[PDB]
């Protein structure tokens, strides 16, 4: 479950028994507006819009209202920020988490490609710490994907921002005197000019100390929920949901089928193509290629580590079954899309993987097996003459152990999402 | 063999109204209409699709957002059983002239011209 430092955190905002409340010892009151969306699959995931009633207000207990020259403190949360697509967002800093009142306190704000921490004393001495990310990038680790934010403040030296458990930047704050923050914390888009802007946020916490790097890394690992497979955006991977595939070893290709049946094969076709709005973004197109759909071989539709599965593939508006004849000498087993009623004694059961038995994570998601739990190999690809055919290979399985590096079997499942819109190609 | 087909655009006078409609057909059972967001975009006259504006969005959550200039004038809606989406456009202005597009999930209509003729 949650770490001890979470259980003893001074504000621990979580969904419990049908409501969002504070789990901390302080049990601060939470007021939720009428246009807040809670993800039905994972109600800890909170969506806040550019609308007046889309807000959450925390009424802090007096004991933890920040008023000090010396008390260290930190905040952590995950956020998912939709791609910026309007030029109106270019030079528009908007607050999202506000504890700044009467010229002192702290706030989290966003801007085009930015997450910003602002801290200010009662003399209005101010410091800012920023995380920048680009929208001019082939495949982004940050745009529209869940990222873990941690901000720590040591009153004697620095404020630091971490992203995904890793230090990004730090700025001195030792010149700041008494900081007297707000009695409340307002989660709300404030001053955003993009009327369609929203954020997703989850797992907000406040701590009354400077978290160290080990604690932050541990929080990151714990809150990642690694026993559950994730889609590209970082949401839970689901059964019966169409995903566009992205191979991390060769991102500039998409999955296609030359012909259906055992005489045909699955391969990576290129180029993937780009999407662009001048001065705003330039990225690889994500919504390309033949969709995979994950099929049950628990009633909640969430795909978990070690779940046995079938993979369906959508070709020309019809579903087929990923399968292969593994009885031949070659270690690489070429994958084909079969008519589902015609799969027969072909190998088709896949074990979904997020991590190994020792807890080590790996992006290699699909280990094809026979029907008795015996490995055929992780699904990746292999060049045959000029053609990068989809392949299952035990060579991958041997590589997973020795090294943590990206391999041909490393995949991402990308569902269509409101935070990433593409014009049609 | 799947398509979004749009209708209901064309010419109108300032202060008048139109209603755009959009229908999703041919989609296999893998496609769940209810799970998809319906959007209406418009392309400003004289500009490329890079200048497309999001006019209105209706996601599965039901929390609708509008372009600022159309707030109070345009209303978006959807019919999940009919697989349809609608854009009710009232009190039109010359600056509403544009090619309008229906977008459902990753799928797009071809575009429908709406022209508002001044006085």
């Amino acid at each position: 479950g949650p770490m001890n430092i979470i259980n003893t955190s001074i504000l621990n905002l979580r969904y419990e028994s049908n409501h969002l409340i504070d789990l901390s010892r302080y049990a601060s009151k939470i007021n939720i507006g009428s246009k807040v969306n809670f993800d039905p699959i994972d109600k800890n995931q909170i969506q806040l819009f550019n609308l007046e009633s889309s807000k959450i207000e925390v009424i802090l207990k007096n004991a933890i209202v920040y008023n000090s020259m010396y008390e260290n403190f930190s905040t952590s949360f995950w956020i998912r920020i939709p791609k910026y697509f309007n030029s109106i967002s270019l030079n528009n800093e908007y607050t999202i988490i506000n504890c700044m009142e009467n010229n002192s306190g702290w706030k989290v704000s966003l801007n085009y490609g930015e997450i910003i921490w602002t801290l200010q004393d009662t003399q209005e001495i101010k410091q800012r710490v920023v995380f920048k990310y680009s929208q001019m990038i082939n495949i982004s680790d940050y745009i529209n994907r869940w990222i873990f934010v941690t901000i720590t403040n040591n009153r004697l030296n620095n404020s630091k921002i971490y992203i995904n458990g890793r230090l990004i930047d730090q700025k001195p704050i030792s010149n700041l005197g008494n900081i007297h923050a707000s009695n409340n914390i307002m989660f709300k888009l404030d001053g955003c000019r993009d009327t369609h802007r929203y954020i997703w946020i989850k797992y907000f916490n406040l701590f009354d100390k400077e978290l160290n790097e080990k604690e932050i890394k541990d929080l990151y690992d714990n809150q990642s929920n690694s026993g559950i497979l994730k889609d590209f955006w970082g949401d839970y991977l689901q059964y019966d949901k169409p995903y566009y595939m992205l191979n991390l070893y060769d991102p500039n290709k998409y999955v296609d089928v030359n012909n259906v049946g055992i005489r045909g094969y699955m391969y990576l076709k290129g180029p993937r193509g780009s999407v662009m709005t001048t001065n705003i973004y330039l990225n690889s197109s994500l919504y390309r290629g033949a969709k995979f759909i994950i099929k049950k071989y628990n009633k909640d539709n969430i795909v978990r580590n070690n779940d046995r599965v079938y993979i369906n593939v959508v070709v020309k508006n019809k579903e087929y079954r990923l399968a292969t004849n593994a009885s031949q000498a070659g270690v690489e087993k070429i994958l084909s899309a079969l008519e589902i009623p015609d799969v027969g004694n072909l190998s088709q059961v896949v074990v979904m993987k997020s991590k190994n038995d020792q807890g080590i994570t790996n992006k290699c998601k699909m280990n094809l097996q026979d029907n008795n739990g015996n490995d055929i190999g992780f699904i990746g690809f292999h060049q045959f003459n000029n053609i990068a055919k989809l392949v299952a290979s035990n060579w991958y399985n041997r590589q997973i152990e020795r090294s943590s590096r990206t391999l041909g079997c490393s995949w991402e499942f990308i569902p269509v999402d409101d935070g990433w819109g593409e014009r049609p190609l | 063999q799947v398509q979004l087909v749009e209708s209901g655009g064309g010419l109108a006078q300032p202060g008048g109204s139109l209603r755009l409609s959009c229908e999703a057909s041919g989609f296999g059972t893998w496609f769940r209409f209810d799970e998809n967001t319906v959007n209406w975009y418009r392309q400003p006259p004289g500009k490329s699709r890079e200048f497309d504006e999001l006019v209105a969005r209706y996601p599965k959550s039901g929390i609708v957002t509008y372009l600022d200039s159309v707030k109070g004038r345009f209303t978006i809606s959807r019919d999940n059983a009919k697989k349809m989406a609608f854009l009710q456009m009232d009190n039109l202005k010359p600056e509403d002239t544009a090619v309008y597009y229906c977008n459902v999930g990753e799928f797009w209509g071809q575009g429908t011209q709406v022209t508002i003729s001044s006085e």
